[PDB]
């Protein structure tokens, strides 16, 4: 069935799971022309599918090439990224290929279902959880490899860097959605946050900087304190 | 003109033939129905006064043998059975009419209403989807269920109509999946028209006789099965034009004839304001589009 705050854990178990997000698979800029009129210009954009429990990102980018001469383009981003996902299971040996898809956004269902029809042991769901995934794209080194694709890419990516090692998947996918929900609700203050030591550094291999047990808790009450006042000031309370 | 008689009338029923129907006393002296127009399927049908629960009938037609009527009282219902021997069933039916114990088919002689309810219904089709094949006749009731039902327990007492499911390999070719999903017509037109049906008569058929069975007997899998096959039809970008001509006519006479308190279990919202509003074929059904608005303006 749908995921929502009750079954949260089964994340986290030994049954091979996937997130797919779908947001920034079609991504545009608005403006005017020279007539007056608006028209939009696509950019680079990807798709997110996150293994919460290894922390295995699979970044499919997206190179505008793809709508050359299509129309309905938003209709075709979710076909897409059903064929995209499809075809990543395909590539993945029988053991590694997951038993439960859970998609972000609920007009994925019935294309990724069209699209899985061959899997008929992979289950598609969908989620009642407001993840913030969307906000990938402001982490750096991911925006860049992004925009700077000249061609359809799949790049890996540890989305947890190395902290496995010393955390749970569960405390780790909460560091994550917790460094997400605060990038999105104030990017700015947020990059402000991780960034002001100029002595943390982030590894070459490495998405976030490289904190110590005690950084990191000071770093997430920071996040925190981030996301309630934001919240204060969207709703005057 | 033929006849369908009955032995006895032993329990209160409401007896229909047809879209007709006749209340029927415990131990009433009724002995059948006669000038039943030949040319068409029939189905007569049973209410118990005292179970409103299972309505049941039987499909048939005259041309194919001489058909009666008699209670059972250990299964306790009305069945239909057939008489081989054709002058003792002369001779049954004489004397019951010269008796007058036989209500009459009432037909109004400008009404095509149960020619266009049936116009594509063809007896040897019905036996197709109700296997029973000892009986000439069909039986179906209010609670038997379908084929597709039942892979999601009974198979002799299925309703064997074609499965149509728009998310399965049969519906979608591999490297078409966004456009055989957006766009139906090749399951449509090569599969289910050209490859299962083999024409579009058949079609029409099998949607007549669900929708007939979801009428008069509440098979609420006979009402999927009907809402199933008009959508593949809406949901197809190219529909030959013969058919789409047809099919306003078809659903006009079925809209036209369902119980008006009926309509809030045996109309499916979903399919009838994609149909009718935001199909390919939103513009191709005026004749059910008018009726639906002016019936039915409250599901829309
Ligand atoms: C071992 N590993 C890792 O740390 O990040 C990964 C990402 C992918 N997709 C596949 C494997 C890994």
């Amino acid at each position: 069935g749908a995921m929502n705050s009750s079954n949260y854990a089964e994340l986290f178990n030994n049954d091979i799971k996937l997130f797919v997000d779908d947001t920034n698979v079609y991504r545009v800029t608005v403006h005017k022309t020279f007539e007056g009129n608006v028209a939009t210009k696509a950019i680079n954009g990807c798709i997110f599918t996150l293994n919460p429990k290894t922390g295995h990102l699979f970044l499919k980018i997206i190179h505008t090439s793809v709508w050359a001469g299509q129309k309905r383009l938003s209709q075709l981003a979710k076909w897409k990224t059903a064929e995209e996902v499809s075809a990543l299971v395909r590539s993945l040996p029988k053991e590694e290929q997951p038993k439960q898809i859970i998609v972000t956004r609920k007009a994925m269902l019935d294309p990724l279902e069209v699209h899985m029809l061959d899997f008929p042991n992979i289950a598609i769901r969908p989620t009642e959880l407001r993840l913030p995934f969307s906000a990938a794209m402001s982490i750096d080194k991911l925006s860049d490899v992004v925009m700077k694709a000249t061609e359809p890419q799949m790049v890996l990516f540890n989305i947890y860097d190395d902290w496995l090692d010393r955390i749970s998947s569960y405390t780790a996918f909460s560091r994550l959605t917790l460094l997400l929900r605060a990038l999105k609700t104030n990017e700015e203050s947020a990059k402000m946050i991780l960034l002001s030591d100029p002595t943390i550094t982030i590894k070459s291999y490495h998405l976030w900087p490289s904190f110590t047990d005690e950084q990191w808790i000071t770093i997430e009450s920071q996040m925190r304190d981030l996301i309630l006042t934001e919240y204060g000031r969207k709703y005057n309370v | 003109m033929n006849t369908v008689p009955f032995t006895s009338a032993p329990i209160e029923v409401t007896i229909g033939i047809d879209q007709y129907s006749f209340n029927v006393k415990e131990n009433q002296p009724f002995h059948g129905i006669k000038d039943i127009p030949i040319g068409h399927v029939h189905v007569i049908h049973f209410q118990h006064a005292d179970n409103s629960s299972m309505r049941y009938g039987y499909w048939f037609d005259c041309r194919m043998g001489n058909f009666y009527i008699q209670y059972d009282p250990k299964d306790g219902l009305y069945k239909m059975m057939e008489e081989r021997d054709g002058a003792k069933f002369e001779n049954i039916v004489h004397n019951f009419k010269e008796r007058q114990m036989m209500v009459s088919y009432p037909k109004i002689d400008e009404d095509d209403t149960w020619y266009n309810l049936t116009e594509f219904v063809q007896m040897d089709k019905i036996r197709k989807i109700v296997r029973k094949d000892e009986n000439q006749f069909s039986y179906v009731d209010s609670s038997m269920t379908t084929v597709q039902e039942n892979e999601l327990s009974d198979p002799a007492h299925s309703l064997n109509y074609t499965v149509i499911n728009f998310k399965s390999r049969e519906a979608i070719r591999p490297g078409h999946e966004m456009e055989d999903f957006l766009d139906k017509s090749y399951y449509l037109n090569t599969v289910m028209l050209q490859g299962i049906f083999k024409n579009s008569s058949n079609y029409f058929g099998e949607l007549q006789f669900a929708f007939l069975n979801a009428m008069f007997f509440g098979n609420y899998g006979s009402s999927l099965q009907w809402h199933a096959m008009i959508e593949l039809i809406c949901s197809s970008a190219t529909v030959p034009k013969h058919m789409l001509d047809k099919l306003d006519e078809i659903l006009y006479y079925q809209i036209k004839t369902l119980p008006e308190q009926y309509s809030d279990i045996l109309l499916n919202e979903r399919v009838w304001n994609i149909c009718l509003y935001s199909s390919f074929q939103k513009n191709s059904l005026h004749n059910t589009e008018k009726i639906m608005e002016n019936k039915y303006p409250e599901l829309l």
